[PDB]
């Protein structure tokens, strides 16, 4: 109608379509703010990791946050985000509920949780497990005994590490 | 004053607790007055992770919890010539060169309906016999 | 005690009475003629322009009918999918002891019992969560006669002085044998051992 | 009031200054007569496939 | 009514009833070995 | 002017109502594949699968 008024009243007579269409959409907005929380806020409390780091040789300083940068997002999350590239007569945008920012603290909590604790802390409380220690039982539960993950734990470090420079390399 | 928009009536708070009514930005609101509040993630620890240290829980508890899920909904059935002539002569031969919208009309409702008949029928006829306690 | 327990189940009935409703709240509406009431526009006017109006109330009411279709197709999708699963969770859960994390129950599951409701199922999912943690310290092998003991199954612990084996979730210490432990070549390459006998 | 229907005796009340009530949907439900005054109630005959 | 239908469901509610007592009793006295 | 702006009002809600039917269908399909997000999260990320 475009603000006029006998486009108002001869649309008025069409019965009840825009309450309908609001409904819709509006379904579609709470449908998309539920779905983000149930994807993504799967813990009960925000770990931190330790301030001192000694994963077995293992390194994850490329996707543990920076402090540097204030959304304190890792580097592969910069480098995601710099990757793509994206009000007039009645449309409009809402925000989402969640902004990047607590999006990037769950991860980061996820994320600390699996790397100290294992898969415990999603079935209860996170119990401590040094992490050389966690990768054998993550060997013992695909028929490989643990025997190997001791005897070629740097290569292993090694391979992991490279694996996550290549990664780096790709996407970029 | 917000990102989401401008908030009347309600005071700021420095703190943060959960979410009552979500409003929007990161923020929301809830009562005392009602007062709106960046919302909070959760309680933050940091747990002791160390290289020599492990924790082996010493007790158990059995809980037990609820899980709903709908399977069906009500079957539905039109008919054209009532609904739209509302039993008249003159509507019915005016509708009659409409072609045949009705066919297919009945003919989704009766799927939906077979579907709904195989969708509770799938759900728990998973047994052959009838046990007794 | 508590209400607004049954969310899911109430939110459906009510969606679908609010589309019956509406649908039949549409037959009041001009759309566009001089009366939605058929037997008046029949009774006060001739043929020549009455067919015009009622083509109107036909093309409207058909617009309607068309849209409620279509939302009832949706729904259905939806609702079949939601069907889908709760089949999966009846056969998967009821019928055998489920492995995947968090698929039904939160913890480690035991089982499942099935109650039927009015337009739905309501699984009780029995789970296992321990309680009261405590503090060890830990050690991957054993060295002992130069060689390396590695657990059957469980970890090391010590409470400070002695050293035990145990399961990994209750804690039951047994004092190390070999029967619960295998060797693996001599000990000089394992980053985190500890002597013992 | 032109309607199609079957026509029963009904207990409702009508205050003295209503002609014929309804339920919901705006669908008529209840009417009184113009000569004796009585309320009757309206129900229309059942069809199905 | 205005030529709109609701039609019954094939299985009334006593019977959904019966599965979900034959199947609770079966995972009682059995286990899951009268799943297979 | 009436017929003019009854065209125009019947055009523009037919393609408001297309456009509103395409982002059903696209939300489900969207919520579909958070679904599987979600199970992805939790098997996989929480456990071993
Ligand atoms: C963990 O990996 C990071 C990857 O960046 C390492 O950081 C690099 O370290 C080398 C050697 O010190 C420097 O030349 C690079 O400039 C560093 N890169 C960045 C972005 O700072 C880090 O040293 C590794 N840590 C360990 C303990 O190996
Ligand atoms: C494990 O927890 C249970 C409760 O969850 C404990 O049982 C309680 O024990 C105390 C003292 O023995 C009693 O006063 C309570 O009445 C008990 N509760 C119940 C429900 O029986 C049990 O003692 C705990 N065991 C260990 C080893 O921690
Ligand atoms: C295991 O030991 C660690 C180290 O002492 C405990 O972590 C600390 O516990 C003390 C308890 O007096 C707290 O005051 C500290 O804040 C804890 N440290 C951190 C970084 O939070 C840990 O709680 C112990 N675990 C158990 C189950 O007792
Ligand atoms: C650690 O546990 C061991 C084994 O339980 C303890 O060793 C014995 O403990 C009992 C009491 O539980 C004493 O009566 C014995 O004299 C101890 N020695 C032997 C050879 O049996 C040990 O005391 C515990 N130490 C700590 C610090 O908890
Ligand atoms: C666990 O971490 C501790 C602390 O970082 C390590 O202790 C170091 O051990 C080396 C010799 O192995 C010493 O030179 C250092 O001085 C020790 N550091 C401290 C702070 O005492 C220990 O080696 C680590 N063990 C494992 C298995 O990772
Ligand atoms: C554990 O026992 C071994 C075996 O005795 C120790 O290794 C010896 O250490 C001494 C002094 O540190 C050396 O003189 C020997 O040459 C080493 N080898 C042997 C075969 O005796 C070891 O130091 C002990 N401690 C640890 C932490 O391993
Ligand atoms: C129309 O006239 C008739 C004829 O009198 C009225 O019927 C009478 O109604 C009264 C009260 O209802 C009764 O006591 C009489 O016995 C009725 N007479 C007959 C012959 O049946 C009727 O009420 C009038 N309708 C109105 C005034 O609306
Ligand atoms: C919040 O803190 C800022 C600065 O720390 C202060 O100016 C403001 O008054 C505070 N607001 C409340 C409600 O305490």
């Amino acid at each position: 109608c475009g603000d006029s008024t006998e486009c108002s009243n001869l649309l008025l007579q069409y019965g009840s379509f825009c309450t309908q269409l609001n409904r819709a959409l509006t379904g579609i907005a709470v449908e998309q703010d539920k779905n983000t929380q149930e994807v993504f806020a799967q813990v009960k409390q925000i770990y931190k990791t330790p301030p001192i780091k000694d994963f077995g040789g293992f390194n994850f300083s490329q996707i543990l946050p920076d402090p540097s940068k204030p959304s304190k997002r890792s580097f592969i999350e910069d480098l995601l985000f710099n990757k793509v590239t994206l009000k007039f007569n009645g449309l409009t945008v809402l925000p989402p509920l969640l902004t990047d920012e607590m999006i990037a603290q769950y991860t980061s909590a996820l994320l600390a949780g699996t790397i100290t604790s294992g898969w415990t802390f999603g079935a209860g409380a996170a119990l401590q497990i040094p992490f050389a220690m966690q990768m054998a039982y993550r060997f013992n539960g695909i028929g490989v005994t643990q025997n190997v993950l001791y005897e070629n734990q740097k290569l292993i470090a090694n391979q992991f590490n490279s694996a996550i420079g290549k990664i780096q390399d790709s996407l970029s | 004053q917000t990102r989401a928009g401008c908030l009347i009536g309600a005071e700021h708070v420095n703190n943060s607790y959960e979410c009552d009514i979500p409003i929007g930005a990161g923020i929301c609101a809830s009562y005392q007055s009602i007062i709106a509040y960046t919302m909070s993630l959760g309680v933050e620890n940091s747990v002791a992770y160390s290289n020599n240290s492990i924790a082996i829980p010493t007790n158990f508890t059995i809980s037990v919890t609820t899980e709903i899920l709908p399977v069906s909904m009500t079957k539905t059935s039109v008919d054209c010539t009532m609904y739209i002539c509302g039993d008249s002569t003159e509507c019915s031969n005016l509708l009659l060169q409409y072609g045949s919208f009705c066919t297919q009309l009945n003919r989704a409702l009766t799927g939906i309906a077979v579907e709904q008949d195989k969708n509770t029928q799938e759900v728990f006829a998973q047994v052959k016999q009838i046990y007794k306690t | 005690s508590t209400a607004s327990a049954l969310g899911k189940l109430q939110d459906v009935v009510n969606q679908n009475a609010q589309a019956l409703n509406t649908l039949v709240k549409q037959l009041s509406s001009n759309f566009g003629a001089i009366s939605s009431v058929l037997n008046d526009i029949l009774s006060r006017l001739d043929p020549p322009e009455a067919e015009v109006q009622i083509d109107r109330l036909i093309t409207g009411r058909l617009q309607s009918l068309q849209t409620y279709v279509t939302q009832q197709l949706i729904r259905a999708a939806e609702i079949r999918a939601s069907a889908n699963l709760a089949a999966t969770k009846m056969s998967e859960c009821v019928l055998g002891q489920s492995k995947r994390v968090d698929f039904c129950g939160k913890g480690y599951h035991l089982m499942s019992f099935p109650q039927s409701a009015p337009h739905g199922v309501v699984f009780l999912h029995v789970t296992y969560v321990p309680a009261q943690e405590k503090n060890f310290t830990t050690a991957p092998a054993i060295c002992h006669d130069g060689k390396a003991h590695f657990p059957r199954e469980g970890v090391f612990v010590s409470n400070g002085t002695h050293w035990f084996v145990t399961q990994r979730n209750f804690y039951e210490p047994q004092i190390i044998t070999t029967d619960n432990t295998f060797v693996s070549g001599n000990c000089d390459v394992v980053i985190g051992i500890v002597n013992n006998t | 009031l032109t309607g199609t229907g079957v026509l029963t005796e009904s207990n409702k009340k009508f205050l003295p200054f209503q002609q014929f009530g309804r339920d919901i949907a705006d669908t008529t439900d209840a009417v009184r007569d113009p000569q004796t005054l009585e309320i009757l109630d309206i129900t229309p005959c059942s069809f199905g496939g």
